[PDB]
């Protein structure tokens, strides 16, 4: 009866109802995230959010590796990014195996987001409650920043933020791509390119944050790597010293 | 002037606002923005045209700017912040009571009322010149190529249309000019949309009114017909399509009482001339456009006489002019009209030639309607219906009654005829009676009337009839079909024919007939008795002299026909013609064709040849005999003359529907005086009335007959088998009686055969003791139609009896046909209850339950508890009820035996079996008492220590406390609380099938 | 021209007019619906007659007042026309066929315009009566059955003589009746007709004349049946609702059982309807569906609808001092529904919901009857309700939304009985709290309840500061006590409380309006991003505008405080396409109530839109779809429009600052998706200072009109409910200062939009952001047309 709510199927508007709630979950962890692109590195900054006192922050990462190249973060239900990256981390590894050179971001992207598309075409699966957001400094694009959605769209950013504040932070950066007319941050060393990530989500998000609040991710070229406890304080105790 | 008034402010029409500065302001802006709209329309249709969202936000700015003038029209309903009015009132309102309403209800009921007298203020207005300049704007953007803007300015032209006067003639003077150019101008988009304006809800409406120019349209939409290139033609033939469907016009003076106007009369004296003026010039209107509809007829038959070959729309004229040479409220029946029409056949078209017929068959009834009514066109809508023809007769005349019996019977000397259902007598006489005159004649028309239809026998060769049959056999092969139209033609034929016009002489109608008929194809044979039944109603219609050569010629005819030889392909079509021809005329208009169908050679008796044929006969002659249910019906001979011993079963059973037809002929209980009748209905015994259709001692009597004949034979079968039983003639008698009760019980018999069932009907068919295997044999279902008679129509007095046959104290006389008197009571119950006396609801309860105990079968102990409880549902008064419950539980109650003899008495003892199943019946009449009574599970447990026993009685306790515990179900989360007694561990048993352990 | 004037007159009958005229007016429509010969608008004029004959016209009866006032119609001439409806010999001539619409859709007319002329039919011409049946009679036949039958329904008058009377015809139908078995196409005349005479005989027995020539009538145990009659129409509607299901529209084949009813001597009927109730009882569980669950439904409403119909008719009669013992009693009204109510509980549980909205719907029209047994309904849907609220229904969805239905479909009349209104302050904060967001259904049944709640009771804090208060110590401990009993098998009769503490529980009970309002407020905000829609959106913005009407200025200025707050500081408006009405529109209803509150709320929705222009919003081009980045600058601009729409005359104080931040919002701010919307600024500006509207809906008001504090149903019941001094309403008239700024803009918009357009005339056909600047200015101007589109006269061209 009025059962297109429950599967992947044609409403009667051509719409995909089961998609479109699948988006809404990728808010259910209330985290938000940006990314953006330097002269040469790509940074993306998480929430953590640790309430149990009980946790260990070690364990607590919405920050994936996928690749010695490649780094990945996820908006969404933990279960379900797990899910992706592992599917990922093996796409990936096949990909290098089978054709001979490391998998690039957009290729990685491309094929998420097929598979993204299909459990919107197939009856039977579900799409996953996950927004995949793809970095890397790629051997032939440069800096590469690309976000795949449960639709099964990808698209490269200049610089992109997910989830609840989404569009608090969009807009900031909006307003300083339009000011330096690029399509970049004009700085040479990663390290000022997370502080100023840092910087303009905090401007964006009213709130300040201590070591154990953000999550750093950086990709130079021949590496992604995870920033740790301390590696972030440095770069907060940087912008508390000019700012 | 003005009645509405809203506080418009500027002062309710006193002219308080013509002396207002601030007034002439408002409205100076509103120029402003009118002279601006179209300063930019045409700035834009000249630097944009190929723009579609522009054009929207201006044509949005003119629905506005043409309707937003008292009101506010658009943005009229969006929510807003006023509560609504409608949702409130569902809130607060009860019915049968007067505004239970709170305050603030009152208050938006009241603004409500406020917006309401802004709306109800007529806007619609005078053009102001530069309105007109901005509606011929609308036009020609809702005359645009862009789907986009043609659509929304179309919408936006009609909130235009409700707002000026006479707009309507604007935008056609618009619309046929620059229609006209777009077809010399060739194959036009332009054309594709003016076709899209004309159907309009609101133009397309005032279109069958525009008598002036509706002349030069069809003949621009005829032009139209050819898809040069696109969907047009296809959309001017649907237009053209609909138009022939409206217009007509009313000349007939209102058969008003002309008292619908006089009370409203002033007093004013003459000045009342006006109204008599007014009635002659909406008379010379009327007159002018009725001649510019001849005038169009006349100028179009010009088209389809002249133009060589136009084709197939050949038919908007021919579609047309019959929806007009056959109209009145005027209507000179043109001759050159019924010449072309005719015509037309040599097109040799199957379509054209359907409606040639339909055609030609009303241009007539008109002329002829017109001599029957004298010229008084205005006599078709009095009900003094005039017809010189008709006669009415008085009913109430002390002997009426038998001259109608009398003269029914009456084939050769007749006195009136009634064409149609006969409805005056059968329940009483009394009424006035409309009736026809023998030998009708024909009547006089003028010249004009008359030379028209000799236009048409002239034109009626033996060649013409020839070749519109054919074709309209061979259209016919696909789909069978008869059509009334096609007889309703022949009878006209007929009128002309031997009225003078078309001298053809009716030996040329028997050869058109007896040619028709190839016992082979099915849609000529068709056209053949198609041609019959107009020969019957072609009695309308002079010589006496020519209604007996037809009269030859049927009987002639039915010979050959039906006369044997005969497949099922006639058999469809002649059967067809005996349901319909005795309701479209009365068949004594014919003395052979009636006493052929009577005349019954065919019902032989024994079977040791081939005894015969068929119901080459049987099932035509009833459904004759069905359409007449009244008239004619003297059948001395048939009932003298049935069978019922017949051997073949496609006879029996056609014998049976055929006595079925005959009692319900003989039933009718047509009274003398309707003061006579309701005299008899109010001394009835039942407080209700007379039994409706009541079958006469006669018949009564025939009928008891043949069932004590059948009782004669009972020694036929002293001893024979299945094989040697549908040999006998007991068996015979017994299939045929039995395929005639079938046929009573249904349908509008069934009070006739209710006298019957006590002692002749239910005595009989529990004839199945007389052998079981019998029945699967000859295949009859005798248990489901005896039981099947529970439900019925049954009198107050009737249930006495039949309660007294059922628990009949020579009960035990049966066997195992007890379970079967035993469901027929189950179902009178269901459909007597809550009519029978509790006297009688207790006859029944004391029959059931003396079968929980009757040794012998125990198939029957257990359908009696099943019924039981259909009982005891109704039955919630608590003394009938709690001494039951006391009359079972005695013979179990407590350990009355010590265990190992319950094991011995479970498996044999009936007086036990008896009182356990019906125990059980009483707990499983209460399935759903929402909160549960606690004599259930006190006599549950009662049956617990019984159902744990294995034998028979401790099966069916089993049964009892399992049926339970699944309707209890889904309230069990609740009934486990009023199980205090761990005999709910006592229920855990219970259910025992092979597959648990 | 006829068809024209038929209307106006239709137009005024919205005042008044002597009966003496009616007398005339009738008497046109009458012979004018029965004309031959043209094109005529029947449906109009036996609709024109139909309402000059209405027989409750605001409670007056025009058809008693014609009769007294001597009117009189031909009845050969109706039934003349109906009678062309039957065999005429000649097939060629017969015009009217059954079976074929166009025809059977006269006959229906006709039928039913007699209907409406059988009371005009001369009471003194003796032989009318027997006249008229003495020929329909020997008219019947199997092939007229159809036609004869509805005539003699509704073309034969109700006479009564001393020696011809019209129940004497009554023997014959149960002759026809009894004859055939139950065919739809038959009996439906029957009850019409026995059942249209039994209502009369009871009409004029009451009352009015008891006669019309014969009080010769009598009535007894069974109305004018006699023993067998009834005993015959029970089981024939058994055989209805059991077997046979051969019924349409219930409401007449009901009338018949319920005018026989005798107050002083029903007994023998009520036995003979209970044994009806106890077949019945087993085809309306909620498992048993069939063929049949729809007759039992349609008729156990039909019946109790017309039931209450005749009760609140007699006693609108014993209001004019005549009882009669014919009437019905309080131990009618008893015995109904001790009947009725296994019957409607199992009913109301159904799985078809409207197979159940019947069932549910009869509680209502019970407790109207203020039965002794009020109680026994009020027990079991209290019960019912609080256990759906603690979840103990979490199983099965229907007892969910069933009980809620059950519970609103009588919310009106628990706000009386002086006990169970004590409830009604915790299941509503209960209510407002279970507003799911995923669940659609259950939210569209909570806001019913939320809403009726709110309509009849008065958001009023009543503590008269008396100490003990608290909602706990005082209202939840009894309101628990009361529970437990009703829970335990006991009922509220057995409830013993003393009229002291009862009435601390009460006032008490009135406390918890402003933290519940807190938590309705945060679920608005909540609903702000879900795909509820429509219908749900309205009906919500229905619940927040009544709630606010019904609140003392105490409560509402916190309401207010409380919107403001939340609507500012929010993070709730994400999700790509938000519900703003269901935030916004509340607003509006704040100003309306308060004016005073504009000068500050629009000054801020200003200083909120200049800032999200110069920070970039509505910067990015797109027709179809409103930007995310937009969103925001859109709240504030609905809630600008919508709250112009209701500032009224307290916008003449920052006239200046408007106008020219319009004309700075159009100057800037260039997108035509935000065009639709910055375009409507003019217009609930123009509408607001000229159109002529309400202002005050309060449920009680001033927050001083003391009816006193024994306020709660609305006065829906009282007859004070409608005195002037109540009905105080405040309205919104347009003085000569709001016409004139009214004025004022019109010409300085209007001058604004024309001037940026002609200059527009040096045309770049390129720019794009062209088209989109003249759609810009175009829609400005005609929103500017309208709302100010009643300062406009249609006849100004004529002068």
């Amino acid at each position: 009866a009025g059962y297109d709510r429950h599967i992947t199927i044609f409403s009667p508007e051509g719409r995909l109802y089961q998609v479109e709630y699948a988006f809404k979950a990728t808010n259910q962890t209330n985290i938000n995230s940006l990314a953006v692109r330097g002269k040469d590195c790509t940074v993306v900054i998480s929430q953590k959010k640790v309430p149990d006192k009980l946790l260990d922050p070690t364990t607590v990462s919405y920050i994936f590796c996928i690749s010695r190249t490649i780094g990945m973060v996820v908006n969404g239900p933990i279960p379900d990014a797990r899910n992706a990256a592992l599917r990922a981390k093996a796409e990936a590894a096949e990909f290098r195996y089978k054709y001979g050179y490391d998998m690039p971001c957009d290729v990685l992207a491309k094929r998420m987001a097929n598979l993204s598309q299909i459990y919107t075409q197939r009856a039977y699966m579900r799409p996953l409650g996950v927004i995949l957001t793809f970095v890397s400094v790629d051997e032939e694009l440069g800096p590469s920043i690309y976000k795949t959605d449960p639709a099964g769209y990808y698209v490269g950013y200049k610089a992109t933020a997910t989830g609840p504040k989404q569009q608090e932070i969009t807009t900031n950066l909006e307003n300083h791509f339009k000011k330096s007319k690029i399509d970049h941050i004009n700085e040479e060393s990663w390290e000022k390119v997370v502080e100023f990530a840092i910087t303009h989500m905090i401007d964006a998000l009213g709130t300040e944050f201590s070591k154990n609040d953000l999550e750093v991710g950086v990709a130079t070229k021949d590496k992604f790597f995870t920033l740790s406890a301390e590696n972030i304080e440095e770069r907060l105790v940087a912008i508390a010293e000019q700012d | 002037l003005d009645i509405y008034t809203c506080n418009y402010y500027f002062g309710n029409t006193t002219e308080e606002k013509l002396q207002n500065p601030n007034y002439l302001n408002v409205h100076r802006v509103r120029a402003r923005i009118g002279h601006f709209f179209h300063k930019l329309y045409v700035f834009l249709s000249t630097n944009f045209e190929n723009n579609t969202n522009m054009f929207q936000i201006l044509l949005h700015g003119l629905k506005v700017w043409f309707t937003d003038l008292g009101q506010e029209t658009v943005f009229n309903e969006d929510p807003n912040a006023f509560i609504d009015v409608d949702f409130l009132e569902n809130v607060q309102s009860l019915s049968h009571v007067n505004e239970p309403f709170t305050r603030t209800n009152f208050a938006i009921r009241a603004n409500s009322l406020h917006q309401s007298r802004v709306l109800l203020h007529s806007t619609n207005r005078k053009a102001s010149k530069l309105e007109n300049l901005l509606l011929v704007d609308i036009i020609q953007l809702a005359t645009s190529l862009y789907p986009d803007i043609y659509k929304p300015a179309q919408g936006t032209l009609v909130h235009c249309m409700k707002q000026l006067v006479g707009s309507y003639g604007v935008v056609i003077n618009k619309i046929i000019p620059s229609l006209e150019k777009a077809i010399k101008d060739h194959d036009y988009m332009k054309i594709q949309v003016i076709l899209n304006v004309l159907l309009i809800k609101k133009i397309h409406r005032k279109l069958m009114t525009d008598y002036k120019d509706i002349g030069r349209l069809i003949f621009l939409l005829i032009e139209c017909c050819r898809v040069n290139e696109l969907e047009i033609g296809m959309y001017a033939d649907k237009i053209l399509t609909d138009i022939v469907i409206g217009i007509k016009i009313p000349s007939s003076v209102c058969v008003i009482s002309d008292q619908a106007f006089l009370p409203l009369a002033p007093p004013d004296g003459t000045i009342n001339l006006q109204v008599e003026a007014v009635k002659l010039a909406k008379k010379k209107k009327r007159e002018y456009y009725l001649s510019l509809l001849v005038d169009l007829q006349d100028k179009l038959l010009d088209k389809l006489d002249n133009e060589k070959d136009m084709g197939w729309k050949i038919r908007m004229f021919i579609l047309r002019f019959v929806t007009q040479i056959q109209s009145n409220l005027e209507s000179k029946p043109d001759k050159r009209a019924v010449f072309s029409i005719i015509s037309q056949i040599s097109t040799k078209h199957p379509e054209i030639i359907h409606l040639v017929v339909k055609s030609l068959l009303s241009t007539c009834n008109k002329i002829i309607s017109l001599s029957d009514y004298e010229y008084d066109i205005t006599r078709a809508y009095k009900n003094e219906f005039n017809p010189s023809f008709v006669e009415i007769l008085d009913t109430s005349t002390t002997s009426f009654p038998k001259t109608f019996t009398e003269e029914m019977n009456n084939f050769d000397n007749p006195k009136y005829f009634i064409d149609l259902r006969a409805y005056v007598g059968w329940l009483c006489w009394g009424r006035l009676m409309y009736v026809m005159s023998p030998k009708a004649l024909k009547l006089n028309l003028r010249e004009n009337e008359l030379e028209v239809l000799k236009t048409a026998g002239h034109l009626l060769t033996r060649e013409f009839l020839r070749d519109v049959t054919m074709n309209l056999v061979q259209d016919n092969e696909t789909r069978g079909v008869f059509s009334s139209g096609n007889v309703s033609f022949f009878s006209l034929v007929i009128l002309l024919i031997s009225s003078g016009f078309c001298e053809l002489n009716m030996s040329d109608l028997f050869e058109l007939c007896e040619s028709y008929y190839n016992k082979d194809d099915k849609a000529s044979m068709i056209m053949s008795v198609e041609i019959v039944a107009g020969l019957v109603c072609g009695s309308k219609f002079m010589s006496v002299s020519d209604l007996d050569k037809r009269d030859t010629f049927i009987e002639n005819f039915l010979a050959k026909c039906l006369d044997y030889e005969l497949n099922h392909d006639a058999f469809e079509i002649w059967s067809t013609l005996a349901w319909w021809l005795p309701a479209v005329v009365d068949l004594r208009r014919s003395k052979t064709f009636f006493c052929h169908f009577i005349n019954a050679d065919g019902m032989f008796d024994r079977e040791s040849d081939a005894a015969t044929h068929q119901t080459s006969k049987i099932y035509m002659l009833r459904s004759i005999l069905m359409s007449m249910e009244f008239r004619a019906p003297d059948v001395g001979k048939l009932f003298d003359e049935l069978v019922f011993d017949h051997p073949y079963d496609q006879v029996r059973q056609a014998v049976a529907k055929l006595l079925t037809t005959l009692v319900q002929n003989q039933s009718n209980p047509s009274i003398s005086d309707p003061t006579t009748l309701l005299e008899a209905e109010r001394n009835d015994p039942d407080g209700l009335g007379l039994p409706l259709k009541s079958v006469p001692e006669k018949v009564d009597a025939y009928i008891k007959k043949q069932f004590e004949i059948i009782k004669n034979l009972e020694d036929s079968v002293v001893g024979l088998n299945p094989q040697q039983f549908i040999k006998t003639d007991y068996f015979y008698r017994t299939s045929t009686i039995f395929y005639w009760i079938k046929e009573m019980a249904r349908g509008p018999n069934k009070v006739l055969l209710v006298p019957y069932l006590v002692d002749y009907v239910l005595p009989f068919l529990i004839g199945l003791v007389k052998h079981k295997d019998v029945c699967a044999l000859a295949s009859l279902d005798p248990v489901r139609l005896y039981a099947g008679l529970g439900y019925m129509p049954i009198r107050k007095n009737h249930v006495a009896a039949i309660v007294d046959y059922v628990c009949s104290s020579n009960v035990a006389l049966s066997s195992n046909q007890t379970k079967l008197q035993l469901a027929f009571i189950q179902h009178f119950l269901s459909a007597e209850l809550l009519q029978l006396t509790e006297e009688e609801k207790n006859k029944i309860l004391e029959f059931v339950v003396s079968n929980l105990y009757n040794e012998q079968f125990v198939e029957v102990r257990v359908r009696a508890a099943s019924i039981l409880s259909d009982i005891v549902h109704n039955w919630k008064e608590e003394q009938p009820l709690l001494s039951l419950i006391e009359r079972f539980a005695k013979g179990l109650d407590v350990n009355k035996y010590t265990s190992k003899e319950r094991q011995k008495l479970s498996k044999t003892d009936i007086k036990i079996h008896g009182n356990v199943l019906g125990l059980g019946a009483i707990i499983s009449a209460f399935p759903y008492v929402f909160p549960l009574p606690p004599w259930i599970p006190k006599n549950l447990s009662n049956l617990s220590s019984w159902a744990r026993t294995s034998g028979m009685t401790g099966n069916a306790a089993k049964n009892t406390i399992s049926e339970f515990k699944k309707v209890r179900a889904d309230t069990w989360k609740f009934d486990r609380a009023s199980f205090n007694t761990e005999e709910l561990e006592d229920l855990e048993g219970v259910l025992w099938r092979s597959y648990y352990a | 021209n006829v068809n024209h004037w038929t209307n106006e007159l239709k137009n005024c009958l919205h005042f008044d007019f002597p009966v003496a005229l009616r007398k005339s007016l009738a008497t046109v429509y009458y012979y004018l619906s029965l004309v031959q010969g043209q094109k005529v608008y029947r449906q109009m004029h036996v609709d024109m007659f139909e309402r000059l004959v209405s027989l409750d016209d605001d409670r007056t009866q025009f058809t008693e007042l014609l009769q007294k006032q001597g009117l009189l119609l031909d009845h050969q001439i109706m039934l003349n026309f109906l009678c062309e409806f039957l065999p005429y010999p000649d097939p060629d001539y017969a015009r009217y066929e059954l079976s074929s619409k166009e025809d059977l859709q006269l006959f229906r007319l006709l039928l039913k315009h007699a209907h409406n002329a059988k009371p005009f039919f001369d009471k003194s011409k003796e032989s009318l009566l027997v006249d008229t049946m003495n020929f329909l009679l020997s008219s019947l036949a199997p092939s007229t059955m159809m036609a004869v039958m509805p005539i003699v329904t509704s073309v034969v008058p109700y006479h009564y003589h001393i020696h011809s009377k019209i129940i004497d015809y009554f023997p014959f139908c149960y002759s026809i009746w009894s004859s055939v078995s139950a065919n739809v196409a038959i009996d439906t005349h029957m009850y019409d007709f026995v059942g249209s005479i039994s209502k009369d005989v009871h009409n004029k027995i009451l009352s009015s004349e008891h006669e019309k020539d014969v009080v010769g009538v009598e009535f007894g145990e069974f109305g004018i049946f006699t023993d067998d009659q009834m005993t015959f129409m029970f089981n024939r509607l058994q055989g209805h609702l059991r077997t046979d299901g051969q019924i349409h529209s219930y409401s007449r084949t009901v009338k018949p059982f319920v005018y026989a009813i005798n107050g002083s001597k029903k007994d023998r009927f009520f036995e003979k309807l209970v044994s009806l109730a106890k077949a019945i009882e087993t085809f309306i569980h909620p498992s048993n569906n069939g063929f049949w669950t729809k007759p039992n439904a349609k008729f156990v409403h039909a019946f109790i609808k017309s039931y209450h119909g005749r009760v609140k008719y007699e006693e609108d009669i014993c209001a004019r001092g005549v009882t009669n013992g014919i009437c019905l009693t309080s131990f009618c009204h008893e015995e109904i529904v001790e009947i009725f109510l296994n019957i409607i509980s199992l009913g109301s549980q159904n799985k078809n919901p409207d197979i159940a909205n019947y069932y549910i719907s009869c509680f209502a029209y019970l407790l109207e009857l203020d039965p002794s047994n009020a109680y026994l309904i009020y027990d079991k849907i209290l019960i019912d309700l609080y256990d759906t609220l603690a979840d103990q229904f979490i199983n099965s969805r229907h007892r969910i939304i069933s009980s809620l239905k059950q519970f609103t479909r009588v919310i009106r009349f628990i706000v009386m009985d002086k006990l169970y209104r004590v409830h009604i302050t915790n299941v509503l904060s209960m209510l407002v709290s279970k507003l799911d967001m995923n669940d659609t259904n259950l939210t569209s049944n909570l806001i019913n309840g939320i809403v009726s709640i709110a309509a009849f009771i008065p958001i009023q804090d009543l503590t008269g500061e008396d100490d003990y208060i608290s909602f706990e110590s005082d209202t939840l401990p009894l309101v628990q006590q009361h529970f437990y009993h009703i829970k335990c098998g006991e009922s509220s009769k057995t409830f013993r409380v003393d009229d002291e503490l009862l009435n601390n529980a009460f006032k008490a009970s009135t406390t918890v309006f402003q933290s519940m309002l807190k938590v309705y407020v945060e679920k608005i905000f909540q609903l702000v991003d879900v795909d509820l829609e429509d219908s749900l959106v309205t009906k919500i913005n229905q619940t927040t505008m009544i709630l606010q009407e019904s609140m003392d200025d105490k409560i509402f200025n916190y309401f207010a405080s409380l919107l403001n707050r939340n609507f500012w500081s929010n993070d709730s408006f994400k999700e790509k396409d938000p519900n703003y009405e269901l935030v916004t529109i509340p607003l509006a209803a704040l100003v309306r109530r308060n004016n005073g509150l504009s000068k500050e709320l629009v000054r801020t929705l200003l200083f909120h839109i200049k800032e999200q222009i110069k920070r970039g919003a509505g910067s990015v081009r797109s027709t179809s779809e409103i930007q995310q980045r937009d969103v925001k600058l859109v709240l504030y601009l609905t809630a600008l429009n919508d709250v112009l729409r209701n500032c009224h005359e307290s916008l003449l104080e920052y006239s200046d600052e408007l106008i020219t931040f319009m004309k700075y919002l159009y100057d800037n701010v260039t997108n035509p998706p935000l065009d639709v919307i910055t375009s409507i600024v003019i217009h609930s500006a123009l509408a607001t200072l000229c159109t002529t509207e309400i202002t005050d809906c309060r449920l009680f008001p001033e927050d001083s009109k003391i009816p006193e504090k024994d306020r709660w149903g609305g006065l829906q019941f009282d007859p004070r409910r409608f005195d002037k001094q109540h009905l105080s309403f405040q309205w919104h008239v347009p003085s000569s200062d709001e016409i004139t700024l009214s004025i004022s803009i019109l010409e300085s918009l209007s001058e604004y939009c024309i001037n940026n357009v002609e200059e527009l005339m040096k045309a770049p056909r390129h720019d794009s952001e062209y088209g989109d600047m003249i759609q810009k200015y175009v829609l400005v101007m005609t929103h500017t047309l309208s709302g100010s589109s009643l300062l406009f006269d249609p006849d100004f061209n004529k002068y």
